[PDB]
């Protein structure tokens, strides 16, 4: 019989009193990486291969925009673990 | 390179030698079965035990229905070679492989077999859950990589690629592969070849300081759950597969 | 200003030690040293050296060859306290729990490997099914967004726009690169995190808590709709599809379909739960061999672009096989 | 040179013997205290709600000097780093005068691991089971051969 009991109780003020605790920096929304985009986001075989040219820590737009009309014909994703893990080194891995 | 040691060789040529005469009587015993010899036997049908969690076993007869079931290898007996008989039964199912798995289809030829072979692994019946979860976080499949090779047996990672290499029996995405193997299609044994193995994860995989006593406890746990009969009418043994 | 190297050596503490007790007190880096000499007073710092000495004494029982020893050494042995400061009231931790729900939800597909503990793999799955319990009985779900990489859920939880990506059910791959000891010491706090927010929401307003799988259900249609749970119109997204059985085929994956449309309030049926008032169907194939018109057949586009909506558009540019129109983003 | 009583050591099981030794005596390791503790308070519990001797090795120096001398004693392990060593040298001569065989095992660290004790510097055993009593008498014949016959001359190398 464990957690049977409320954390926080009543509370409604923030940790204003000592201002660092700085900000998560949550990830913004979507920029239109979604399997199905605007046709005119559909990177053509050039800009995939400059895409391709560039390296990790170069990559601002880290997705590849493509148009798929099928939900079963969208690729695997693998890359999702790394991503995260880098997200997370970079959260507490940074001078502040 | 490690020297061989006198007592671990003759231990190795007597685990072999008891194998080997528990298998020959095994296959006479399944040959006078087939024949109808059933003039003088020990058990005219044969029955399939099951054990369930304190503990308890249940027995019941074997009933000619086919139904998908699902073995992996148990890595032993400990100090057993593995006679040609059984080592190519094994090679043909591409069981060897320790910790590996495959599904197959009970039949009426198939359990006399897996009688044969049922101390080496352990078999059971999965649940439709546990099936669909297995198959879809897990399962090789061989392909011809790019162009040239064809080492990439990781994983499926694209439904197209289902389609490409067989497009003609409506497979075209990992759900139609879990239909075909929960039912009786007839796709069955062309998608079981296409994931021969099935490369499930082994037990703690180290020894540790806290980890050598949970291998510990695993391996006395398994002699408290597995167990060597070696009767040659030793009934299957089903256990709940899906505790993994 | 100190850096780490000083800290190490004050606290005495190692590498791995450290950097978990500066992700539980969030010391972002030098270091802060006015932090450091508050960190001199951890009882986290206590259990885990406690920890490190049972872990000597374990190994020395071992070698003198005492099973029995061993075992009552490992019976007889949290962030709970720790939460108490990091987080001052519930919509910071509400707000923080993107991370959380983001790395609870990536772990709950990573397959068991030696490398993570099955246990961990159960456990994280376990609060993503509670999650998913939670915010279909609430239907706070406003908007749904589709990538490459998963899906880019949110919730509007007492209006904080978390955004919490639902990954793709896939074999998930294994990079030697991600170190796991770090991920495993943030999924723990994050879990710890989530079993308390989600007891205290359960409390107050929601039902009771833990909740228990569908044990019946769950041999079959494990999942969201696995679970039995009971208490003892603010948006479009909590009264579309009222009453309405949304079919889906074999192709779609049920779980992801089956937790919008019971937000909402409607029903799902797939063609593989068996192994009607079939108003609606899902269909993905290339052809249409099935044929039927009591099924209505519509692409699953436009559940996404009704629930982002709520005019519950018509099949218009939804016909199986017929280009989806563009998903821009809702923000 | 040392005496020729001292040297008498450094003579011991052989890595086999001393194995299958170990592996006898793994069998009879005595009651721990967690053991016995256990084992007493459900006897309790079971009297409050309403078995022969246990065999186990014996390894006390004053316990086993006892047990020597009456002819009680099957086996004697000695331990050959003692640090006092004038607590060992008398044992040997001495089982031998009582025809007890015995057979001197190197580290006092490892003779203590058998019976939960850092160190005991002595072991032996003198009760034991029919299972096991075969494989103890076949053990002190073979350790007959093994060091009485193959250092009868143990007197010289000063």
């Amino acid at each position: 019989e464990n957690y049977q009991y409320d954390l926080w109780g009543d509370s409604t003020e923030t940790n204003d009193h000592v201002m660092h605790l700085r900000a998560p920096k949550l990830p913004p929304p979507t920029n239109e990486e979604s399997y199905n985009p605007p046709e005119e986001y559909l990177l053509s075989p050039e800009e995939k291969e400059a895409w391709e040219n560039t390296e990790y820590s170069e990559r601002e737009r880290n997705f590849i925009p493509q148009k798929y009309s099928a939900l079963r014909k969208v690729p695997g994703y693998g890359e999702s673990i790394r991503e995260r893990f880098e997200r997370s080194l970079d959260l507490y891995l940074a001078p502040r | 390179n490690k020297f061989v040691r006198a007592e671990s060789i003759v231990a190795k040529t007597l685990a072999t030698s008891r194998e080997k005469e528990r298998i020959k009587r095994v296959s006479i015993l399944e040959d006078k079965k087939a024949k109808n010899e059933t003039q003088h036997i020990a058990s005219g049908k044969d029955f399939i035990l099951k054990i369930t969690e304190g503990l308890i076993r249940e027995k019941t007869t074997y009933d000619g229905k086919p139904a998908l079931l699902f073995i992996v290898r148990v890595r032993g007996p400990l100090a057993v070679n593995i006679p040609n008989k059984a080592f190519k039964i094994l090679s043909l199912l591409r069981l060897v492989e320790t910790n590996t798995g495959v599904f197959v289809k009970l039949t009426k030829n198939v359990y006399p077999l897996l009688k044969v072979i049922a101390p080496y692994v352990v078999i059971g019946k999965p649940s439709l859950s546990s099936i669909r979860s297995l198959i879809q976080k897990r399962g090789r499949i061989i392909y011809k990589g790019e162009n040239e090779a064809e080492p990439h047996e990781i994983v499926l990672n694209d439904n197209n690629i289902v389609e490409e290499q067989l497009g003609d029996h409506g497979i075209i995405c990992v759900e139609d592969i879990i239909h075909e193997i929960a039912t009786m299609g007839e796709s069955f044994s062309v998608c079981n070849f296409f994931l021969q193995p099935f490369k499930l994860n082994r037990e703690v995989s180290g020894f540790g300081s806290l980890n050598r006593l949970r291998k510990i406890k695993q391996r006395e746990a398994e002699s408290r759950t597995r167990q060597f009969s070696n009767a040659a009418t030793a009934p299957v043994i089903e256990v709940d597969i899906d505790s993994l | 200003f100190i850096t780490r190297s000083q800290a190490v050596r004050k606290l005495q503490v190692s590498l791995a030690d450290f950097r978990r007790l500066c992700i539980f007190k969030g010391i972002y880096p030098f270091y802060y040293a006015k932090d450091i000499q508050y960190l001199m007073h951890e009882p986290v710092l206590a259990k885990f050296r406690e920890h490190k000495t049972f872990a000597r004494k374990l190994t020395r029982a071992l070698g003198r060859g005492e099973v029995s020893s061993a075992k009552r050494l490992e019976e007889n042995r949290t962030l709970d306290h720790i939460i108490k400061e990091r987080y001052p009231s519930f919509p910071d931790a509400i707000r923080d729990i993107d991370d959380a729900l983001n790395m609870l939800f990536l772990f709950s597909n990573l397959p068991s490997t030696n490398q993570v503990s099955s246990k961990i793999i159960n456990d994280a799955q376990k609060i993503c099914n509670q999650w998913l319990a939670y915010v279909a009985k609430e239907r706070l779900v406003r908007k749904v967004f589709v990538s490459i990489k998963g899906v880019y859920y949110q919730a509007n939880i007492k209006g904080e726009e978390v955004r919490w990506l639902v990954p793709f059910k896939f074999p998930e791959n294994i990079p030697s690169d991600v170190d796991f000891r770090i991920m495993l010491t943030f999924l723990e706090f994050y879990s710890t995190l989530l079993h308390f927010v989600l007891y205290k929401l359960y409390t107050d307003s929601g039902l009771i808590y833990p909740p228990k799988l569908d044990l019946k259900k769950d041999k079959i249609i494990s999942g969201l709709s696995s679970y039995i749970l009971e208490s003892r119109y603010d948006s479009p997204v909590a009264s579309l599809f009222s009453a309405f059985v949304f079919y889906v085929s074999r192709e779609v994956p049920i779980d992801i379909l089956e937790f919008l449309i019971l937000s909402c309030g409607g029903n799902v049926i797939s063609e593989a739960a068996m192994d009607s008032k079939v108003t609606h169907q899902i269909v993905d194939r290339p052809v249409l061999k099935n044929k039927v018109a009591g099924r209505t057949y519509i692409q699953p586009q436009w559940i996404f672009d009704c629930i982002n909506k709520g005019e519950l558009v018509p099949a218009n540019k939804y016909l199986p096989g017929e280009a989806l129109p563009p998903h821009l983003s809702p923000w | 040179k040392v005496p020729p009583t001292i040297a008498q050591f450094q003579y011991t099981l052989d890595r086999n013997t001393a194995a299958e030794t170990f592996k006898l005596f793994n069998k009879y390791r005595p009651e721990t205290a967690a053991e016995k503790k256990e084992r007493l308070t459900k006897e309790a519990a079971a009297v409050a709600e309403g078995s022969p001797k246990p065999y186990a090795v014996k390894y006390g120096l004053n316990h086993v000097v006892a047990l020597i001398e009456n002819k009680k004693a099957k086996l004697v392990l000695i331990a050959n780093d003692v640090d006092p060593i004038e607590l060992v040298v008398f044992l040997p001569a001495l089982c031998k005068k009582m025809g007890v065989p015995y057979a001197i095992v190197k580290g006092k660290a490892r003779l203590g691991t058998l019976v939960n004790q850092k160190t005991s510097a002595v072991a032996a055993l003198t009760e034991v089971r029919a299972e096991d009593e075969a494989a103890l008498a076949k053990l002190v014949s073979t350790i007959d051969a093994n060091f009485a016959d193959k250092y009868d001359e143990v007197k010289k190398h000063w």
